[PDB]
């Protein structure tokens, strides 16, 4: 909904939705195919770089490196990548952040090295599996070889926001009345918390003030319950 | 020479100590690969229950455990439980001649004082002339004791005065 | 033909200056990252890779360490040779020296076997 | 002092091997030192 576009013949929502029906590869061509002007909304756009850009980049890169992990200790391995619609949303995100980088130089780097940007081949292989994952289609072997090898731009250690388990149906429960024994989305996951770190349902545990300037959309969005995040806890800042 | 990192750490005022994560940990985990530098489980309860709750401050306990077996300390009427913590009712049961048990009520373990108080002395000492001389000698010795202590110093001085002033 | 002392002497200033340069570029990357994240974008300039810096630093460190270790090994070899053999080489007859070395090895092996049989008899 | 390798064990039995003359980016440059390209070490180890 960040489309604060000038009045046009149609709305930005339906236009970004129909952007899915686009060319095969080279998103640098898709951007000129649809539009490139009416996307800027603020000069102080430096909000998703330190928080979201690295996040979405790590997510898509893990989605890449997951392909050679077909023989994983799981029938679906780590994930499916059989929807395409979500991948279409990811493509909309990557093209709009390409426009952002064209406008605001605080774009999303490759996070390791050798940007020679580098998201081009990434988007290319995403679309290559897209034609294999749009609708009523099976997964391809050339894309396997294309994704198997890795460049000097492939980090690791992704968050994987999830909740700790509680499988005490009739089996086992290692707890008492007190003394929990120890064993994030907008980043802010250091080694030991040094802020409010408002605990939440599953993974958030985000800081209460967040030291924000204009990213108030997220904070004002997560004041109430969250997805598997109604369990807003007050876990103390027992840093160790 | 590289004070630049020092002034940068000085600059690091904002609470978001997570940018340095993305700044440093990629290359660190790349060139150094100990993802588990301590896979040993660490889950211990710091404070469950730890208290004596059944005796006096054990400082005086460890002190009185060292004294000679010729000193027999007992328990007086309950007026030195926790704060005063000491009712030095002692008997010099040994080969030497016996005498009147001392009082020697010291103070909290901080020790801004000593034991000798001598409450029951008023009639225990003036009645017997020899015991009166013993009391005189013990007072003269205690006054010459710079900052006497809880059990050792007081009882030692008392015994030596009792067995020196025989004459 | 470079010498271990010479290679050490020429590597130490390169190591120091590489340390200085990598620390400077690390500070530059840190202040740029903070300005882009904490404050507003002011450092409108591309930084460096920052990985090659400490990578080549560790490379030169490993090189220095292994060459100094080789020099130490050479000195230890010379010391043990002078202790276990007299300084004589083309003066001493080479076949006689080879036979003496073989006899020394056989004698050491015999002493080791004797101590091993002793330990076994202790068992 | 030539053709460095680097093996290291981290998991219960997992010991990874790499060529120490690449600097995490082979297409860019080299380590200005020990000679790279030890050869087909990958298949040599994959033998077992």
């Amino acid at each position: 909904p960040h489309f604060l576009n000038t009045p046009d013949k149609s709305p930005g929502d339906r236009l970004a939705e129909i952007c899915a029906k686009i060319t095969d590869v080279d998103i640098d061509k898709v951007m000129i195919n649809l539009k490139t002007e009416e996307f800027v909304l603020d000069m102080n756009t430096l909000q998703a770089l330190q928080q979201l850009l690295q996040w979405v980049g790590d997510f898509v890169l893990y989605l890449l490196v997951s392909l050679p992990n077909q023989g994983s200790p799981l029938r679906p391995g780590h994930s499916f990548l059989r929807d395409g619609t979500s991948l279409g949303m990811l493509r909309e995100l990557m093209v709009v952040i390409r426009i952002w980088g064209l406008l605001k130089p605080s774009c999303l780097p490759v996070y390791t090295a050798t940007s020679d940007d580098s998201m081009s081949l990434l988007f290319r292989l995403l679309t290559k599996l897209w034609i294999c994952c749009r609708d009523e289609g099976a997964a391809s072997p050339a894309s396997d070889g294309l994704v198997s090898r890795l460049q000097p731009k492939q980090p690791l250690r992704l968050r994987f926001g999830r909740a700790p388990t509680l499988p005490s149906s009739t089996s086992t429960l290692q707890l008492d009345g007190l003394t929990r024994a120890p064993g994030l989305h907008l980043g802010a996951y250091p080694t030991e918390e040094c802020k409010a770190c408002t605990r939440c349902g599953c993974v958030t545990m985000l800081k209460s003030p967040n030291k924000t300037t204009a990213v108030t959309q997220w904070e004002q969005r997560w004041i109430k319950n969250c997805l598997c995040g109604g369990l807003w806890r007050r876990v103390p800042l027992s840093c160790s | 020479q590289p004070l630049l990192d020092a002034v940068l750490a000085n600059i690091r005022s904002p609470v978001f100590n997570h940018s340095l994560y993305r700044t440093f940990v990629p290359a660190m985990m790349a060139i150094h690969g100990p993802p588990i530098v301590s896979p040993v489980v660490c889950s211990r309860k710091r404070r469950f229950e730890e208290d004596e709750r059944q005796s006096i401050p054990n400082v005086l306990q460890g002190e009185v455990a060292r004294l000679d077996p010729k000193f027999l300390v007992n328990l007086d009427p309950s007026h030195c439980s926790n704060n005063g913590t000491v009712h030095l009712i002692c008997k010099l049961d040994d080969k030497d001649l016996p005498s009147v048990p001392p009082l020697e009520l010291s103070v909290p373990a901080d020790y801004p004082a000593q034991s000798p108080m001598w409450i029951d002395r008023q009639w225990q000492y003036d009645a017997n002339p020899f015991l009166q001389s013993v009391h005189r000698c013990m007072t003269s010795r205690l006054l010459q004791l710079p900052d006497k202590h809880s059990v050792t110093a007081l009882l030692n001085t008392w015994a030596q005065s009792i067995h020196q002033a025989c004459l | 033909d470079f010498d271990p002392v010479q290679r050490y002497k020429m590597l130490i200033p390169q190591l120091k200056e590489s340390l200085q340069t990598l620390m400077k570029v690390a500070a530059q990357n840190l202040i740029q990252n903070t300005n882009i994240d904490n404050g507003q974008k002011s450092s409108d300039a591309p930084l460096q890779r920052f990985d090659k810096c400490l990578e080549e630093f560790y490379a030169l460190c490993d090189q220095l360490e292994l060459c100094l270790r080789l020099a130490h090994e050479c000195l230890s070899q010379s010391c043990d040779s002078a202790k276990h053999s007299p300084t004589l080489v083309p003066s001493l007859p080479y076949p006689q020296y080879l036979a003496v070395i073989k006899a020394q090895i056989t004698c050491a092996k015999d002493i080791h076997t004797a101590l091993l049989d002793c330990a076994n008899k202790v068992t | 002092n030539m053709y460095c390798i680097d093996i290291y064990c981290r998991s219960r039995g997992v010991v990874a091997i790499r060529d120490g003359a690449y600097s995490l980016f082979d297409n860019s440059k080299l380590v200005e030192g020990f000679y790279p390209a030890p050869g087909l070490k990958t298949f040599l180890n994959m033998f077992v």
